[PDB]
């Protein structure tokens, strides 16, 4: 017996594929705190980190072991809640990572990000690209250009459970290829995805009149202790010097659903002082259900006249601001039985008919969110 | 003399750095164009300020980055007479700090009170010609502009200002210190 | 966001299949010394007695984790040696063993053998079926029913290499 | 990483091949080796040829990465063993400075790794020659500025 | 003074020339563009040193050589007073070293501090446009630029630099001694 070695099947340049126990690789779980606050981290650490530190799986050796992957991660999330409680859980995911970096949650949620609140959803899911400029990755790939992965808690229990929990999660590789999502300078798209994080608002209990304002001069990053901070979204919008198109934002529910309230968002000018007729504006009503956690709300571009600045100074006054607001009031008031709070996340996802005008030389500065 | 006319674009100031008050012989520097970091050959005394322009913030707070990027270099002195400037500026661009590589344009200029200079380069990179900041996955690295003066009690002030075009393209986030404020 | 976790493709019972490179679970080498007789074993021991050490490759976890495998085992061995020497090699396989049991070729050569000269041959390839009553295996199967291996020499050097 | 020519005792080599290959910053492509037998067909040998990355300790699992065995026959001299463009994700430098460490290195390297025992009777070596005869699909990005020095070949 | 812009390639740099330290008179040295070679008519003390960029290693190992190169000539000056500058720099871009050819090109320049020039030349050749090395078959020749100071105690530092365009072409390989590093 003697067959030609050169002749066998040891060259398959095939990517992994299959069902979904076939192409699991990692899993990691986080232990959630039983006390905890908004805005402490529970992970943050590079994703080749833990995906190599005792994981041992079907598709394990084989993603160890292949040059070109060209199926999108997808990540499932699984942590269920009662309904008489409460958070919020996002995961964000970016391509690279510097030295002592900021984990807020408008630095990180601008790329991949996921966020839900476990009470009202059973499990999460959501896919992602790793090389944002190809249609390829791999395992050294993201050993060497430092990926990063972070879950952070953005809004802490409405109602305390009785033990710290612990939250799984398992990465497959889906059967989707991946796309890139290039921002070209020059020549901008029809629809610039953003994923800006707007604020969080917190609608107390018992509270008779109370409206929330966030501008929409979103450019030059968000406000810290004689700090700003960025992401690369931002700093692409903040090279134009105007902006217009219609804007889509989305509400997520961040409180126990036996908190319950009534909200509407409008668009406006200035400073207002609370004037019960301020609802003729074209508004819009949004009254979360129990099993109903974020609804997407679109202000077409029939709601702007002309183009706004994407920058404004934080020095100025009310008065000598001329770019527009949204505004939201509790058109009734905030009731429940438990003491918590009614919280809600705005997000600008993205920018239909996106449409800039000039060039900023910058200003200096940014206001603080929330 | 000819008119002054510079390129019909807008710049944006990134670095602004001042020589010491008594020096005593050549100072030097260098300014990390893609990544926002300035070393300073030498003692204390050195004033450097990196702004917070977007140009700069998108240069930073980005991953990959591919296209031409505009530099523009101003020099300025101190009110020295005309017959009496003996300063001498060396710029050298070059795409690393190890003594092995190799200086990719070299400028010598010499002019008396202020001088202004411009040149441009591409950023093009392993991935789809898309190059993240000193990366170990193709041995990437950046572009640095070193700057040799020999009497730094002349010229004082020094200015660099930076201009994406219109090919410019940037992909994926990377998360950072957040910037003080100046 | 929610998705039924119950409508997955966390079931699949299909057995293990694909390339070469995708279907190796396990690898082993024997030292053959230089002076060697004709009848000294060199390698016998159970067959998940040394599929489990040290042996982590693109099937091992999925052959770890299935119930029911539908193929036969394929083994490649290679090894080479020149004209000037000679000598003879068996492997063979069988479905269980007892205790303090003989080595002889007569014995372990009736189940499953491939018995070959290297000095003539490059490499040597066979394949078995470890369940010859039935139409599957799996790896607890070879555990449990003690499924033995071992490699044997028949015929020692003509002449000994270096 | 090719370029930049073979080191020599505080000297290089060089030639129109590698200095033409060096003007480029990165470069892509599928490349085509050939190995020769160098020493008496009396020893025998099996090697593996892989694509991998930084510097290995010799695993015994490491064969999971597509692999190529090449095992010469007494008549067979001389083979042809070509690595598709799949086995490359993207570009990779011409040129890397031999002062750096092996982890700060990113290019690919070219591993042989021994499947079995070196089999003789003599008292010799077994001998290969390796030589990267052609790049096909080749793209050449950027502009190299360049880096003094070379590594000693074998 | 208007703004100092140059060409927008990138130049390696080749050859590096310092005068000596204490001269008396005038002095000269003359490069060899394409075959690497450099001698300075005079004394010791010049320190000369050829680097070992891609261009430069092209321009050496290859045999038939076709297309445009563009040179970049950078001098520097020490640190003296504008009021006393008296130097003056003639640069000869000629095709032999013979005494009955015929300079190509002629420059004078006398800039106080540093200046700096660049220019471009064509390879052509007798075989099909190729041409080799200081070979006899059709009397070929290669291209020398010549340098004569008038006054080296003032500008020390020469730079030449070269860059070759996207029409160029190679053919044939040349054996050398290896290139001693530096």
């Amino acid at each position: 017996m003697d067959v030609d070695l050169f002749k066998l099947s040891l060259d398959d340049t095939s990517s992994v594929k299959g069902s979904l126990l076939d192409t699991r690789f990692a899993q990691v779980r986080v232990v959630i705190p039983k006390a905890m606050a908004g805005g402490n981290e529970l992970l943050n650490s590079n994703l080749y980190d833990i995906l190599v530190v005792d994981n041992n799986f079907r598709a394990a050796a084989a993603l160890a072991h292949t040059h070109i992957i060209e199926g999108q991660i997808k990540c499932v999330c699984t942590i269920n809640l009662p309904e008489n409680t409460g958070c919020c859980l996002a995961l964000c995911v970016n391509s690279s990572n510097r030295g002592q970096f900021s984990t807020d949650i408008y630095t990180i949620g601008s790329q991949d990000r996921m966020l839900w609140n476990p009470a009202c959803s059973k499990n999460s899911t959501f896919t992602f690209n790793p090389n944002p400029c190809g249609t390829g990755w791999s395992l050294e790939f993201l050993r060497r250009t430092k990926f990063h992965i972070s879950v952070v808690c953005v809004s802490g229990w409405s109602a305390q459970p009785q033990t710290d929990l612990v939250m799984t999660m398992d990465f497959f590789v889906a059967n989707v290829p991946c796309v890139p999502r290039i921002y070209n300078l020059g020549s901008p798209g029809q629809t610039l995805w953003l994923n800006r994080w707007m604020g969080k608002l917190s609608f107390g209990q018992g509270v008779s009149n109370d409206i929330k304002s966030m501008p929409l001069a979103i450019g030059g990053g968000a406000g810290a202790k004689d700090s700003i901070l960025m992401n690369m979204t931002n700093a692409y919008l903040s090279l134009w010097r105007y902006f217009h198109g219609d804007l889509v934002f989305e509400v997520n529910k961040m409180s126990s659903p036996y908190i319950k309230s009534t909200v509407t968002f409008f668009i406006g000018f200035g400073g207002v002082s609370f004037q019960p007729e301020l609802e003729d504006f074209p508004n819009k009503l949004v009254q979360f259900s129990e099993v109903q956690e974020k609804i997407e709300l679109k202000f077409t571009r029939a709601e702007f006249l002309t183009a706004w600045s994407t920058q404004v100074d934080p020095a100025a006054q009310l008065a000598n601001d001329g770019c527009p607001y949204l505004y939201a009031m509790v058109h009734d008031s905030t009731a429940s039985t438990i003491v918590g709070d009614f919280n809600l996340g705005v997000t600008l996802t993205r920018i239909e008919n996106f449409a800039g005008i000039g060039c900023n030389p910058g200003i200096q500065g940014a206001r603080l969110l929330g | 003399n000819a008119v002054v006319r510079s390129s019909p674009g807008i710049y944006s100031n990134c670095f602004s750095l001042r020589a010491p008050l008594k020096p005593d012989g050549p100072k030097s520097f260098t300014c990390d164009l893609m990544g926002g970091g300035v070393v300073t050959d030498g003692d204390t005394g050195w004033q450097v300020t990196v702004r917070n322009t977007p140009v700069s913030n998108l240069l930073r707070t980005a991953a990959w980055k591919r296209g031409t990027v505009h530099v523009q270099v101003v020099l300025a002195g101190a009110s020295v007479k005309r017959s009496d400037w003996d300063s001498t500026v060396q710029i050298f661009l070059r795409q690393s700090m190890a003594t092995s590589s190799y200086d990719a344009k070299i400028w010598d200029i010499c002019q008396p009170g202020a001088a202004m200079l411009e040149f441009s380069f591409d950023v093009v990179g392993p991935n789809s010609g898309f190059e993240m900041w000193d990366s170990n996955w193709a041995s990437q690295t950046s572009w640095f502009l070193e700057f040799l003066i020999s009497n730094p009690a002349q010229n004082t002030l020094f200015e660099v200002n930076l201009r994406l075009d219109e090919n410019f393209s940037v992909a994926g986030t990377t998360l950072m210190p957040p910037f003080v404020l100046d």
